[PDB]
């Protein structure tokens, strides 16, 4: 009984370890990057060009 | 180098580099040509907006999905979608990256062969491999057995697997999926006065379905309750105002999954095709499949489906077996997470279809040993 | 702030589910062992009744 | 959206907490049951040896 | 050093070191290759599961016994079974241990010669000896006379022995055994609706036979009783639920032993081949053989056989002789216990077939003085 339980537990541990390595390698390393602005409230510079 | 785990899907293209947790870029797979005339000169109007750009200009476009039911019906549009995915959403040239596409079970051969021919000739990848969409969803759960019901947006398929040995004679593929539920919801909304017809308004009906619909635990009791009280009527604001109130259309739209007779389909619901798929398996692995039923795919995200399905199967199955339904919170991207895990394995590194092999045997290499 | 709160709740959820699954596995093991024990009981009784018959005869 | 998601995530976390507690209860109950089973087994074994001796004689 | 008392058998391999009470490792002798395709990569899937490992993965294997009727029909599989037995169930290298195999009477010579050649060339044992499976069962009873009916799972043989002098002209070997009873039970279960076909489900039918079947004291009365009342119908739970109810199939399966006409065999039952084996003996040792009838082997474990057989023989035999049937509770391992006793004897220590002797005369040494 103990041997079979140990073997099954080791198999589950191996599969979950592979999953966890997959979690480790690429999780947030290239994850959420804001790449936004502060809306430039103090920007008081306008333009008088209209061709574009 | 790193591998590109693309996943064509039907409704949302999910892609990203192998070894991460979530796809880098997820965007609808629609290509919409403009339909009106256009009077402003020099506005820089393109001839086809693809991906997420055509979900913002959808007011003057005619969106058309290039993938109908798993199979690909319009190869030029699919090529355009792939080109966009590689160059603008990931910005990595395909000349330096292996690719791992995904394909539904029991699909036509010509679709797969054309897919590999495109990937090798147009984009000129180093090596590509095609995998069945259910084995990946089984990878992501960290299991090695279990019967996975991957109810996508195009096609719902139910692949049972034991100890890593797939059972090819027990795959039950059914063509009811999220798109048919969208059409049926759009058809039953007309019973209150709201008419959505344009291909752009199908997106609005899809949003209604995602945000409001839920699967009833017991259908008749809900039908009786919604017909007496008014505690179910939830309202929703269209993209221009004029809020609408959905009554018992809420749980009638996703009920089609368990009674495909609503949209005229003959077959049995997703609650009974799983039991049939189990009963085709051998008599000694039925307990394990009963205990490890896995849900995946987008359409299995309805609030309250993991209980309705368990109740139905417990009704069908013998009383002694334990019925357990695995419903991870990351259901939508389960296939892609599994794809990343599979592409990150060292043992898998020699299964890719190398380009020299394709040059020697032609596109029919995919059906050969390199599956 | 809210995103961080959600992340931490997720961490708690994942760890606790690991705990619960391990306990369930333990339960299944106990179930099989109980089954074996009852099996032992039955076979013991049967053999004992047999030997009782032989003894008396 | 983030706050609603936080509420639901805490909901799921608490549900799994309660389920795991119930499972631990069942685990310990089956544990004491298993010990009782082992003792019954040993008693039956001794009885068996005894009756075998008697029959031989 | 200590001797290895292996006992190939047919259905259960029993092994262990000489001088103990029970075999150390008992496990079915089946080797099953997987039959499905297998989709998980890196799962560590082997090409053949042997022994007790293939009784847990039997849902996706095709189990096949390497020993049909005493004789060995598939030498590679038998070699694999022996290798497993030595290295994994006992963990003792064979280079440092004598072995004592067992063989049924009247078996083909080539089987025995190949067995000794394998043991001396592949496993490279120091010395091995082959003994008849009935003399050991007579050792275990502590007798020195008596006629032993060793109804194994492969073949039933009936060797009479007096004062240590075996009677070679009175051995009656019959090929009905436990396996044919399993097949007949599997064939009569179809009369209620339960169909077992797969080679994996033969194991389930074997379990049914072991746990439920019993030998009727009087056949016609039981057939009449089971056809009127319902006090016999015992139920049993399959490995997945759906309990089954066995009616008069309970005592009809093992009745085949006493009426081999059920499975189409011509010969007489085990109740009459024993009497015939006795009557071939000399007229002055028939009383002792009548009084010391010994039962052994697995298949003689049916509840109520030691009374049916005694009733039958008392009907056949002369009224004055006393008929006694020795049925020890340790029937299943009787042959192996006897083997341990024989290997532990000092007088027997010079009967082994030493390796130098085999090198000088070849495998045909076994038929010579070292029997
Ligand atoms: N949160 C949600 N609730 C209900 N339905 C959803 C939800 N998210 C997506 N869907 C449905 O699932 C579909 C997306 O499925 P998806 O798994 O992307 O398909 P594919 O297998 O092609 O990737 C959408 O069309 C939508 O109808
Ligand atoms: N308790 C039992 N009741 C009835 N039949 C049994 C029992 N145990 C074993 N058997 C039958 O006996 C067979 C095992 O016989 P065994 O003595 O192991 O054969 P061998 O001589 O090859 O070792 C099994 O196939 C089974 O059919
Ligand atoms: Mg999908
Ligand atoms: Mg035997």
């Amino acid at each position: 009984l103990g041997t079979r339980a140990k073997e099954s537990l080791d198999l589950r541990a191996h599969l979950k370890q592979v999953k966890k390595e997959d979690i480790e390698k690429e999780n947030r390393e290239v994850g959420d990057w804001r790449k936004n602005i502060d809306a430039l409230s103090g920007m008081e510079g306008r333009k008088k060009k209209f061709e574009g | 180098t790193t591998a590109l785990v693309c996943d064509n899907g039907s409704g949302l293209v999910k892609a990203g580099f192998a070894g991460d947790d979530a796809p880098r870029a997820v965007f609808p797979s629609i290509v919409g040509r403009p339909r009106h005339q256009g009077v402003m000169v020099g506005m820089g109007q393109k001839d086809s907006y693809v991906g997420d750009e055509a979900q913002s200009k959808r007011g003057i476009l005619t969106l058309k999905y290039p993938i109908e039911h798993g199979i690909i019906t319009n190869w030029d549009d699919m090529e355009k979608i792939w080109h966009h995915t590689f160059y603008n959403e990931l910005r990595v040239a395909p000349e330096e990256h292996p690719t791992l596409l995904t394909e539904a079970p029991l699909n036509p051969k010509a679709n797969r062969e054309k897919m590999t021919q495109i990937m090798f000739e147009t984009f000129n990848v180093p090596a590509m491999y095609v995998a069945i969409q259910a084995v990946l969803s089984l990878y992501a759960s960290g299991r090695t057995t279990g019967i996975v019901l991957d109810s996508g947006d195009g096609v719902t398929h139910n692949v049972p697997i034991y100890e890593g040995y797939a059972l090819p004679h027990a795959i039950m593929r059914l063509d009811l999926a999220g798109r048919d539920l969208t059409d049926y919801l759009m058809k039953i909304l007309t019973e209150r006065g709201y008419s959505f017809v344009t291909t752009a308004e199908r997106e609005i009906v899809r949003d209604i379905k995602e945000k409001l619909c839920y699967v009833a635990l017991d259908f008749e009791n809900e039908m009786a309750t919604a017909a007496s009280s008014s505690s179910l009527e939830k309202s929703y604001e269209l993209p221009d105002g004029q809020v609408i109130t959905i009554g018992n259309e809420r749980f009638r739209c996703p009920e089609t999954l368990f009674q495909p007779s609503f949209i005229g389909m003959e077959s049995a619901g997703i609650h009974e095709t799983t039991y049939n798929s189990i009963m085709k398996c051998d008599i000694d692995i039925r307990k394990d499949l009963y205990a490890n039923n896995v849900l995946s795919g987008g359409t299995t995200m309805y609030p309250g489906i993991a209980d309705r399905m368990q109740k139905e199967i417990t009704a069908l199955a013998p009383s002694t077996m334990k019925i357990k339904i695995i419903a991870p919170p990351e259901r939508k991207y389960s296939v892609w997470i599994g794809g990343s895990i599979l592409a990150s394995l060292s043992t898998f590194q020699q299964m890719w279809i190398s380009k020299q092999e394709y040059d020697e045997a032609g596109p029919s290499i995919v059906h050969r040993k390199c599956f | 702030e809210a995103e961080k709160a959600a992340d931490e709740s997720e961490r708690g959820m994942k760890v606790i589910e690991s705990r619960a699954q391990k306990d369930e596995e333990k339960m299944e093991i106990q179930e099989i062992q109980l089954k074996e024990a009852k099996h032992i009981a039955e076979d013991a009784d049967r053999k004992y009744e047999e030997v009782a018959r032989k003894l008396v005869i």
